Formats: C-alpha cells, structure tokens, sequence
C-alpha cells in the first residue's frame, strides 16, 4: 500500500499501510492522521517538482482549532505526533490510525482510551469475517 | 500491546521537522513569552511577550500608522523578511489596524539595537472586549493559558532578538501560524 | 457504564448507558447527545471543584447553527431536549441516542423518522452477531 | 415502542435547567418581543423589540459613542451587571459600533424609569444590507422568523424591565447567547 | 423509494433510490449528493407552493469551499454533476451515491478511485449478509 | 461497470439547469475575464476582468462613496436590478467599503454607454494583503487560478455588457454566489 519513508517516522522502520484503511481517509470524515499524510504527500510532490497556498486544503482548520481548545482546557487533545492503530498481526490488516491523545504534557495511557481501541478492534475483526463470507 | 488473541495495539510517531523546517514556526517559553522563527537557518527570532511594564511612550516614540516597515532599521539585511514575519504575527492575531489600539514602536534614534512594537491591551485604552479577544488569540496561537489565568496595565511587546534556541520547535504552532497567513509570502 | 443522575433527566429513573455507544461519541462525528453529555460532565466537575470559557469546546457551534436554520425554515430540527435510542432489551445493548427531531412545535411521530430507527436497529443487531462470531 | 421481535425504541428527555440556571438566557414572546435574562435569581430582564414606532429622537436624546455604561442610571445596584448583559446582547448581534448605525439612549433627565437603547435598522439610515443582517441575527439568536416575514421604518429597542415571567426559559437560546459571548463575563 | 424526476437527470430515465441509502443522508455526515437532493426537494416544494433564504440550510458551505480549494490546486474535486453508487443488481439494493471526482477538466477513470468503490461494494455486501442472519 | 460477480458500478448525472435557471450565476472565460448573469432571461451581463490597463481616472471620474446606484444610468429599465447584481458581486468578494480602496466609476457625461466600476488592487494603493485577499476571493468565486499565477499595477473592472452567450452556465459558481449573498434579493 502506502509506504511511509524513513525520514517521516522517528522509528526509521518501514511502515506500509494497506489501501483499505488509507481509503477510509477519502471519506467525509476529517482526521488528524489523514491530514498529516496529505502534508507528507504534498512535501514529496514539492521535492519532486507552495505550502502556504495549499495549507487550507491539506489541513482541517476546524479540527486543529477544536484540538487546541481541548489543550487549553486541560482535556485530552491531539497534538499530531503519535497515532495508534489496531493491527491484526496474522493477516496484517489494520485499522486507520487514530490520534494518541495527550493530557498534561503526557500521552494518555492505553487503559485511559481502552474503549476506543476495543471497539476498533472489534470492528476490524467484523470486517474480516465479512470478507470470508463474501 | 495485546488487545486480544489475534489483535495488537500499535503506534507510529511522526517526525515533521523536515516538512516544517523552512516555514515560520512558534514556541512557548512560559505563558507570557513566545518566540516566532521563520525557519531553522534564520539567526533572528521575534519575541512576543505579555508584560505589565511599559517600554514605549507616546510622546517620545513612533506610532504604527500604515508605516510598520519603518520600525525596522534599513541597515539589517533581513529587513523585508523581518517585516514579513511581523505581518505574519499581526495577521495571526487577527489585528484590525483601522480600529484596534495604535501600536507604538521604538524611536529611530534609539541606542538599543532591538525593534520594539508595543500594543496597549489594557481594558481602558482598548474598546471593550479587546483584551479578552487578544488574550484568547494568544492562547490559540501559542498554546498559552494566559486568558484563563486571572488596575494593572497589560501590554503586548514584539521585539527582535538573536535566535539562541530559546524554545523547542512545535509543528502545531507552525500549522496555526500558517493557517492564519494563507496564500502569502514574507514581505 | 455512564449513569446519568436523577436531576439530569425529567423521568427521575436511573439511566446507565454502555461504554461502546458512549465510546462512539469520541469519534470524529459531532452529535447533539454527545454535546449534552459533555455539558453534564462539565457541570459535574464544576460542582465538585467557567462555562463561558469552555462553551466552544463543549458545544458544536456549526451543528447548533444548522439545527436553528432548520428550525427557522419549518424543517425538522433538533432542539436538544429529547433523544431516541435503539435498545436491545434482552442483552441490554443499545445504540447511541440520536436527537428526536421536532417540527412545528411538536415532536416527530415515530413513523416520520421510521427509516432512521429501522436501519439503526439493524446495525445494532449486526454488531451483536459479530460479537458472537468473534 | 416495538421496533422488532427483540428491539425497542426508547427515548430520554433532558432536564437542562440546573446546568443553565445561573447563565444568561433568552426567550421569544412573539416574532417581535424578546426577553433576555441573566439568571433565575435576577429580578430584572431586558426587552428587545422590533418596533415601527420611534421612542428616542436624536435632537433630545443621548447617543451611544463609546459610553454605553452612562445609559444606565448610577443609582441602580445592578448597573454594571445590566451593562454587561447589554454588551452580551450587542456582541450576540455581531454589532459593529465603528460603522453600524449609532444607537440612541434615553436622556439622563427622563422621568421614565427605563433605560432605552434604540437602533435604527431602516434601510435608508443604515448602510445597504444592514437591515437584512440584523433581522437574520435576530432570528438566529431568538428563533424568530421576522427575516422571512415581509416604506416603513423599523427600530430595535432594548429597554430594561422587571422580570415578570413573561416567557419560559429555553436552553438553546442560552447556548446561542453563550456561543456569541465566549470567554467573557458580565461587566 | 425516492424516485428522481425525468428533468432532474440528463439521462431522462426513472431512477428510484431505496430508503436505506437515502436514510444515510440524515446522519451527521455532510455529503454532496444529499445536498443536491435537498435542492431538488426544495425546488419541488417551491413549484407546488425563496432559494436565497434556504441556501445555507440546503447546501454545506464548508464542503463546497473545500471542493473549490481542491479545484484550484489541480487536485481531484467534486463539481456536483456526476455521482457513482454501488448497485447490487440481483437484489437492487445500492450504496449511497458518492461524487465522481474530476481532475483537469476530466472525470476520474474508474481505476483512479478503485479502492473507493471496492470498499463500498464490500460494505454493501456485508450489510446484506446481516439482513439474512437478522 | 462490473465491480464483481454480483456488484456493478453505476452513475447518475445531474441536470441542474431548471433549479438554477432563475438565480444569479457566474462563469469563467479565462483566468482574467468572468461573466455574472442574473438569469437566463436577462439580456445583460456583468463582466469582471482583472486588467493591467486603467480605464478610470480619479480627476475626471466619479467615486463610489455610498452612492453606487448613481453609477448606473437612470434611463435603463433594469437599473435597480443591475445595481442589485453589482451588490451581489461586491458582497461575494467580501468587499469592505469602509476601509478597502474606493471604487471608481465612469463619469455621468461619458459618451460610452457602459457602466464601469474600477477597483485598484495594486499593493501600493491598498492596505497590505488586500491584493492577495481579492485574488483569492476571485479564485474562490469564479474558479480561477489567478492568485497562484505569478511593478505592474492591477485593477478589477466590472463593466456591463449585452449577454452574448460568452460562457456556459456553471451551477457551482451559482452556489458560491448564492452562499455569499444569503437572505437577499436584487435591489
Ligand atoms: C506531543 O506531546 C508529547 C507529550 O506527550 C510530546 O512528546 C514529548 O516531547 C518532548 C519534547 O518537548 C520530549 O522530551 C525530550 O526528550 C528527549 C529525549 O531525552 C530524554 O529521554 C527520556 C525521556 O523520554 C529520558 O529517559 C532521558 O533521560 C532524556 O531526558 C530530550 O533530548 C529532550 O531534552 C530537551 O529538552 C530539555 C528540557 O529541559 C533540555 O534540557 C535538553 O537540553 C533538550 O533541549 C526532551 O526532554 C519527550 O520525550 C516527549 N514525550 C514522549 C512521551 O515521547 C510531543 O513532542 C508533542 N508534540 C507536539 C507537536 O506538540
Ligand atoms: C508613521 O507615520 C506617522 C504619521 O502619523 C508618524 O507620526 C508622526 O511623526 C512625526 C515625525 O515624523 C511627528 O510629528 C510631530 O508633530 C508635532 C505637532 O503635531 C501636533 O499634532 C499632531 C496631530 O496633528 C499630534 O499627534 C502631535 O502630538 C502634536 O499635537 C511636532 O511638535 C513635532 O515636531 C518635532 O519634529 C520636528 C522635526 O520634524 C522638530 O522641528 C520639532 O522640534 C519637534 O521635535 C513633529 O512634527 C508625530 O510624532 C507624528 N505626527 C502625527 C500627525 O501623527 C510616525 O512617526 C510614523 N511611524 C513610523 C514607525 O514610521
Ligand atoms: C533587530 O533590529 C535592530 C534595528 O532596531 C537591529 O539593530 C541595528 O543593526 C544595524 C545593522 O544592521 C545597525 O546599523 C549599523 O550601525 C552602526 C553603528 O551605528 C552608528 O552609526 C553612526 C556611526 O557614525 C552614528 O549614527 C552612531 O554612532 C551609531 O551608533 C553603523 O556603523 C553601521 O553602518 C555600517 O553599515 C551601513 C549599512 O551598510 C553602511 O552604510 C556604513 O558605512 C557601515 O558599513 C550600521 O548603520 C543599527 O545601528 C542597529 N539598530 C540601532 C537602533 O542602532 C538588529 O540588528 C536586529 N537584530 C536581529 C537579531 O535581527
Ligand atoms: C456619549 O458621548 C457623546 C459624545 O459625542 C455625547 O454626545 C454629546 O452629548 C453632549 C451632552 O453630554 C451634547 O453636546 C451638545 O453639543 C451641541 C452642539 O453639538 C452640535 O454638533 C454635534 C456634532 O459635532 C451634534 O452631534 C449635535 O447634535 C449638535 O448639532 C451643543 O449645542 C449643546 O449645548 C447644549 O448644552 C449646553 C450645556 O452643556 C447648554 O449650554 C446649551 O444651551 C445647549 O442646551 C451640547 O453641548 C451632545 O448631545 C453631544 N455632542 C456631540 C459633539 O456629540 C453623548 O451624549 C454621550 N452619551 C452617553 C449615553 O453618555
Ligand atoms: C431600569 O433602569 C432605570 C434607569 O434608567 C431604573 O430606574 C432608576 O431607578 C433608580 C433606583 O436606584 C432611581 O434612583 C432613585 O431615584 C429616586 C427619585 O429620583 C429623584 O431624584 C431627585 C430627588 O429630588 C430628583 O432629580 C428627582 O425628583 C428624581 O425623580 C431617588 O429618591 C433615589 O435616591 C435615593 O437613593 C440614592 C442612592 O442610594 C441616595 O443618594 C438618595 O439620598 C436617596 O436615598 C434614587 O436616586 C432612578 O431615579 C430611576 N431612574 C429614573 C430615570 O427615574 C430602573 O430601576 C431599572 N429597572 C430595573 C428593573 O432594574
Ligand atoms: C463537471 O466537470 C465535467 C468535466 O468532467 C463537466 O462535464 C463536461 O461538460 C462540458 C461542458 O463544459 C461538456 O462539453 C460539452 O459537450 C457537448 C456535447 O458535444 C460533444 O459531445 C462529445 C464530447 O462529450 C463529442 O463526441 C462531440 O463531438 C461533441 O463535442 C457540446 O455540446 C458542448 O459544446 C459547447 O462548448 C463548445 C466549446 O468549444 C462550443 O464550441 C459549442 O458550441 C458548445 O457551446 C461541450 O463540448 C463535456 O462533454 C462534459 N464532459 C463529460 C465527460 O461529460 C461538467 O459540466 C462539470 N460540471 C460543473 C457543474 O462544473
Ligand atoms: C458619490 O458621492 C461623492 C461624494 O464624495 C461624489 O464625489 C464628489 O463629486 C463632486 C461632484 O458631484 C465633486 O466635487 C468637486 O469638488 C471640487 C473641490 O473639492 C476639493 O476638495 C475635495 C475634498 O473636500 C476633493 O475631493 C477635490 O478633489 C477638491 O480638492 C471642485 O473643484 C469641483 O467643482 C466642479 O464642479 C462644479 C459643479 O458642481 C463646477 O462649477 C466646477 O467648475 C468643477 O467642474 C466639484 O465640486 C468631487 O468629485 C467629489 N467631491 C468629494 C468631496 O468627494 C461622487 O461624484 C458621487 N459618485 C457617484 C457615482 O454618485
Ligand atoms: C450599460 O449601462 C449603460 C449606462 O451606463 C447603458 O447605456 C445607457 O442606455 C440608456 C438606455 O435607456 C441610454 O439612455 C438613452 O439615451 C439616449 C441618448 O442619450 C442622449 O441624451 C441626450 C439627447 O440629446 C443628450 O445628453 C445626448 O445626446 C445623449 O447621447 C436618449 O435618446 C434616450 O432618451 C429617450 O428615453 C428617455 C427615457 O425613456 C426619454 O426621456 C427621452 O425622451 C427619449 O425617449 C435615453 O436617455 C443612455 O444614454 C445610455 N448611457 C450612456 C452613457 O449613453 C447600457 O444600455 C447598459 N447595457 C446593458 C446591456 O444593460
Ligand atoms: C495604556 O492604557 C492604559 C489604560 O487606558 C493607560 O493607563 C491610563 O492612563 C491614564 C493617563 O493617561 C490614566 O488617567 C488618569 O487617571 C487618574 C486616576 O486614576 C486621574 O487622576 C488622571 O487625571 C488621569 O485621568 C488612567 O487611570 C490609566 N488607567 C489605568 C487602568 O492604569 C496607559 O496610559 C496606556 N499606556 C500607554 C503607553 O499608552
Ligand atoms: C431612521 O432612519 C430612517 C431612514 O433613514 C429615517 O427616516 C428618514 O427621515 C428623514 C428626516 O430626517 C426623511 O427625510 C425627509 O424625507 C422627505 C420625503 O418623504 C422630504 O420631504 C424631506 O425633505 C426629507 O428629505 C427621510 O425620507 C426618512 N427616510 C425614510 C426611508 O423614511 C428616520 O428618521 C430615522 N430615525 C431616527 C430616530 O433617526
Ligand atoms: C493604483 O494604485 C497604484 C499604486 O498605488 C498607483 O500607482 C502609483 O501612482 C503614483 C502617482 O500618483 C506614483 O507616484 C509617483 O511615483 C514615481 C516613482 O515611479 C515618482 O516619480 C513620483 O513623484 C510619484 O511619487 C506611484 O509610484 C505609483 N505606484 C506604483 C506602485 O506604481 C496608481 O496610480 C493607482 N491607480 C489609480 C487609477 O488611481
Ligand atoms: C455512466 O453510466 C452510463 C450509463 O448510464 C454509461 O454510459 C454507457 O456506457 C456503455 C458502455 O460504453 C454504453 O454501452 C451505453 O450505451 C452508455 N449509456 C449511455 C446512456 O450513454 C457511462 O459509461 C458511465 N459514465 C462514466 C463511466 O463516466
Ligand atoms: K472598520
């Protein structure tokens, strides 16, 4: 699918995301991971061949504003650094990464958003089941 | 991380330095002091501070009336780019030059080698509600909780300074600064 | 899950909502029920330990504006009083409550939004099936 | 409600009075008259009415030019809080005091015991489109269909009055009023 | 379900959309197909019995603005003319139509958004399976 | 289109001529010239062009100062409707008549039979950033890439002309024009 480059991630290990999850970015939903990928794609195209003119299209202003207002209120917010996804290890199919929320200058513990990763895992498994039936 | 028998929780951390290296960014040292930097290679930064003290007097200092560019000395080689960053900051603050309090800047003959732009955000000087709007904009642009924090004069001072790494770069402040100034270049 | 207090509801009967549906509020979707729950949580925290500073984060301004624009046009709108949810009685699993639309100063009849509760009911049952298979 | 063999339609009705009891709220008597109330305990409300009749004359009355506070008498013990609610109403209407018509308020020596703020929303007096904006804002803020409803001059009059339970509280008008005035307090 | 009139479509063929897909328009999601249907419904009601006063409610301004920003950047955008839907031929049940994106004054080829119609097809089939089990 | 064994890709194309026939629409001939049309039955259109050349001089021509209606000759039978469309264009451009550069229009005694409205969008004449805003608004409203495209003076000329089918109708330009002017009619 879409393979992220070494410089994009701190880890420096190749991360290739399957086209179904990345396809979910094209939906009406405005995300924080999808925005960052759009920035990476714009930067790649710019290197091959301007950010001020495209910033409105690449970035969701409303989502950025709501995240910062969450930040100022000491509420868990998305600061656009870390993103968590559910990855079915055996098949390799994974959910669309979601922002790892941060509160009080510290990333939320896994338990603190347990439901968020619980339901996503269930949804992913459910989809896989349908693929077997289909 | 073991979500289940077959499911694992996994994360990826983003390095956005290279994407945002050549574009204006901002920081927060404390709820009062913030540094605005155009890009890594710049040796000069702009310091936006919320200060009780008064640095510029109307009688002895210049006023910004459609002539902000004259506040920066002609001899500096980054004069146009500095004025551009100043316009980036003012546009990011949603400043209305027509009606909001007239900014003051340093006299041309000042011995000190920093350009100083002072805005009076005290309730009496400004029209009602201006201090609230400006403080909320400072929180929105720099991540500060100054608006939530509780007659004392209040001022917004933007002075130029040498970039001595006063702050770690934040690409979210960079996104906010870019969104405020959209389709524009330094000038 | 999240149990609403007696004073919150007019009925005065305890209503506890399960964590999966309430987890669906954390998604990108902006809802009217989720906004009201955020207001209730803010009020509870304020009582334990300001609404003007947090109103933007707690309430979706765009959704409020579109609902009122629907109101002024004599179109069914959400006035933020009553919310309908699909509750599988035997298991207790329920859908995320949705705003009971109102038109001409009267709540819509159940039939007038039948599809909305029909499809929602189906989705809930479908999810339950997956839980059995998973 | 029996949706299916195993599924039931269920509803919950919200009581939001306690959440909104101590915060400014609004109501609608008819498409013309509106009452703005700070909170349940307050005994004074503000009446915003769209009236053809003229109550204040420019020659004999005062004009609001950065001195709105003087329109309310100093002797009332809720003077500052009343002026705060007036500022809430004007900010909620997105009023631009710099360019939008100059409001008129009652003379200081008036025998009548009401503070009256009169804004001329007739098309001739204001710049083109102002009447449309103000009427649409009134519908957005109070739920009125006055804008949709069909030369006759119109005025927007805000007078103070005793709270006589003229209307049931609505927490959605409260949400709209708060969203317009965000991060601010009465003053 | 909802049958579009002959003058609405260039094909001049009666196209009737089932109530489940059309029900998906009532959700929080702001779409481009749903907006156009709202415009058609408003036009029909106006004929039976004003567009300037209702334009804000009928049309999503944010979605229109983002589509225009994509257009100016030579990125695939929605110009509100053609819409693609996945239609299970045997049963006749179909997905909610989605905007056929256009780039460089030409409609995208089917392959250029293959994933978009792949996943939708899968989702549709999945729902049908549940209907058999339910 | 055969997606799968049981699934087909299907499309519907929308004809929006009848929905939008009686409402103001716009088109784009080239990145410089644009035609604004009230409706199909109108025989007159308005041409918005971004031109280097100067058509109106301040010394010999009239200035738009709250009297835009006088720019259109009284003898034309659609003068009020033409002025309404002009107000639609200006509102769509988010024009601030109070502070933005004063528009110029043809002298009353001009031999030429076209109303010309000239706005100076050169950087020097207007306040800083105005040219960027106006060009971005033109791109947003007419679909142009003039803002992205690279001292030469720049002008915005709105002249009236006979509708000669200079461009195909676009209902998305119609949606943009209507959203900009919401709750108003030509006048
Ligand atoms: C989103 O929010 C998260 C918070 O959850 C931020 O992530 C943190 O980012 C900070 C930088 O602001 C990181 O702190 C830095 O860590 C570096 C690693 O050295 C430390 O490593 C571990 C701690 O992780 C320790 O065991 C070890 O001893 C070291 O302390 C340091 O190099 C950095 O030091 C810099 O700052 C200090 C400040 O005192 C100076 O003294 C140093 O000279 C130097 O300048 C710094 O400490 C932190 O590790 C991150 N947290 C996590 C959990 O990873 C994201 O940055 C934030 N993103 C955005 C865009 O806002
Ligand atoms: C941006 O542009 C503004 C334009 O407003 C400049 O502000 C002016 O700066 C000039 C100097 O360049 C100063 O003018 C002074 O005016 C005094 C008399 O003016 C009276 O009236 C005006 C209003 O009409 C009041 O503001 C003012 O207080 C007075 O009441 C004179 O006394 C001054 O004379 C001084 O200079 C001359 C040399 O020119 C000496 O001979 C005198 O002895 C004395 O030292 C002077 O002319 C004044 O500060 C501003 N005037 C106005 C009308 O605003 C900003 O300087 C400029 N800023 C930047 C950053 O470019
Ligand atoms: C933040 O912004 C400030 C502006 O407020 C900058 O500070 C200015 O820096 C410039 C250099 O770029 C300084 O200009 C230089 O000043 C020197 C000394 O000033 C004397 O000038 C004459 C000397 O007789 C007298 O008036 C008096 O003694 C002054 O003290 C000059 O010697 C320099 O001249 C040299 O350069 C010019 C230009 O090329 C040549 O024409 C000359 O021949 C000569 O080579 C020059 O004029 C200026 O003085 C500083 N400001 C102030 C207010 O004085 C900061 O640099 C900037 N900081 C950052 C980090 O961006
Ligand atoms: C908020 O602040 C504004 C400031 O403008 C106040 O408006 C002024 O109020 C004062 C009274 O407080 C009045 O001043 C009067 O001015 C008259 C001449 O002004 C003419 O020109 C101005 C334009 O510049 C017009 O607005 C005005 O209508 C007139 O055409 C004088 O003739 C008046 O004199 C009267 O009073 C004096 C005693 O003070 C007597 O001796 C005279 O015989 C006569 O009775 C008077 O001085 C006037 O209403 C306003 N003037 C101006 C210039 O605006 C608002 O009242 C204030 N509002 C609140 C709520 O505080
Ligand atoms: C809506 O807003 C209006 C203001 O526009 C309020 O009406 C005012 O109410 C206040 C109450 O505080 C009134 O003030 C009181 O007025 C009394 C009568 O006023 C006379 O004052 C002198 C006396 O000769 C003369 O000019 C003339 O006869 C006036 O009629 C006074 O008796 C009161 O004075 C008492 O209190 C003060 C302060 O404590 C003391 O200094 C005195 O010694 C004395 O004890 C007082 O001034 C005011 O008059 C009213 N306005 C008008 C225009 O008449 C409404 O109350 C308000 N409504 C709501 C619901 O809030
Ligand atoms: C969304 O974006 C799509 C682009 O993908 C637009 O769809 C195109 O719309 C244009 C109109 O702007 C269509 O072009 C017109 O086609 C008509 C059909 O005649 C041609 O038919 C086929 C080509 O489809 C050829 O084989 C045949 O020989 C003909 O050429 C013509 O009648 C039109 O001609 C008009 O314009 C030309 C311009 O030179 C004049 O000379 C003519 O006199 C006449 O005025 C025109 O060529 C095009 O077919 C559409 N594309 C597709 C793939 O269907 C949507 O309109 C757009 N929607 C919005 C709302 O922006
Ligand atoms: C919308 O309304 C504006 C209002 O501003 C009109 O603009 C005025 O138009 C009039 C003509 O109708 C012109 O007035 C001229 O003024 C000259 C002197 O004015 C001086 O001062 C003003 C500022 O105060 C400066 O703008 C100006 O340049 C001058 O420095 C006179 O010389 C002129 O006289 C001419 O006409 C008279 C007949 O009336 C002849 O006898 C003379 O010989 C000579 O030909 C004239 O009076 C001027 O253009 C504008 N004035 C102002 C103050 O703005 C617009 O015309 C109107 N536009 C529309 C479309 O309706
Ligand atoms: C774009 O907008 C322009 C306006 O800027 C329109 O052009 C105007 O069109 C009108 C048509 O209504 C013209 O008005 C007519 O002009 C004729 C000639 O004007 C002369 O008038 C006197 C005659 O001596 C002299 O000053 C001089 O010779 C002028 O050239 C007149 O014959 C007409 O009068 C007739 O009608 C009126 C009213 O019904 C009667 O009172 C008369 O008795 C007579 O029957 C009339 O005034 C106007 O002249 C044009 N403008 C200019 C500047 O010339 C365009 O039509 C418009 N385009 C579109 C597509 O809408
Ligand atoms: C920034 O704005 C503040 C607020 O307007 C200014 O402070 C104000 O300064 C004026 C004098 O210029 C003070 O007025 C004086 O009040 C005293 C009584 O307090 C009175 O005796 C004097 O005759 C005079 O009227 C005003 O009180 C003061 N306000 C506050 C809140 O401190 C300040 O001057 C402005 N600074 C700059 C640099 O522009
Ligand atoms: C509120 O605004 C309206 C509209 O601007 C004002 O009405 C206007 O009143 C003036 C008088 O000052 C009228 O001017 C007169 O008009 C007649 C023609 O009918 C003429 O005989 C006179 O010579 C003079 O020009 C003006 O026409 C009228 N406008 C309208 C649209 O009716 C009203 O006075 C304002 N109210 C207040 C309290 O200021
Ligand atoms: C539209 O705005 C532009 C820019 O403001 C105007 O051009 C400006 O025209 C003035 C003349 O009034 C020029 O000033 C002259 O400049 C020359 C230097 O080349 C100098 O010799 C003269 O002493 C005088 O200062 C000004 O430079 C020029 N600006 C630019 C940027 O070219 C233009 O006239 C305006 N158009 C209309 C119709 O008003
Ligand atoms: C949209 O669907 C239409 C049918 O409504 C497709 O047009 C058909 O294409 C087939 C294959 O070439 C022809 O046999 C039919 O005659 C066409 N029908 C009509 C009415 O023109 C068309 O391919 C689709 N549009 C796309 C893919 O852009
Ligand atoms: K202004």
């Amino acid at each position: 699918g879409y393979c992220l480059e070494r410089w994009m991630l701190v880890t420096s290990d190749l991360k290739c995301f399957g086209n179904t999850a990345l396809a979910k970015c094209n939906l009406d939903h405005d995300s924080e991971f999808c925005d960052m990928l759009k920035l990476f794609e714009f930067n790649k195209k710019a290197i091959e061949t301007l950010l001020t003119h495209s910033i409105n299209a690449l970035i969701s202003d409303n989502l950025l504003m709501k995240n910062r207002l969450k930040e100022l209120l000491n509420t868990p917010y998305c600061n656009y650094t870390k993103f968590w996804y559910v990855n079915h290890t055996a098949s390799g199919e994974h959910s669309l990464p979601r922002c790892w929320l941060v509160r009080n200058n510290s990333y939320l513990n896994e338990s603190e958003f347990r439901n968020d990763w619980i339901i996503e895992s269930d949804h992913l498994l459910s989809e896989m089941l349908n693929k077997e039936y289909i | 991380f073991r979500i289940g028998r077959s499911t694992e929780l996994q994360n990826i951390t983003f390095d956005m330095l290279k994407v945002f290296e050549d574009h204006p960014t901002s920081c927060m040292v404390n709820h009062s002091t913030y540094y605005v930097h155009e890009n890594k290679n710049a040796t000069w930064c702009l310091e936006v501070s919320v200060t009780d003290v008064t640095l510029l007097m109307a009688e002895h200092d210049r006023q910004v009336l459609n002539n902000l560019s004259n506040c920066v000395h002609p001899a500096v080689e980054h004069r146009s780019r500095m004025v551009g960053l100043l316009e980036w900051i003012f546009r990011a603050l949603k400043y209305d030059f027509n009606h909001d309090p007239t900014p003051l800047c340093q006299k041309q003959t000042s011995t000190v080698n920093e350009t100083r732009v002072q805005i009076n955000i005290t309730e009496g000087f400004g029209s009602h509600g201006f201090e609230d709007t400006i403080l909320q904009r400072l929180g929105v642009l720099f991540g500060s909780r100054i608006a939530f924090s509780n007659g004392k004069k209040r001022f917004l001072l933007i002075r130029n300074s040498t970039w001595k790494n006063q702050c770690e770069m934040n690409h979210v402040n960079s996104m906010h600064l870019m969104l405020a100034n959209a389709g524009r270049s330094s000038g």
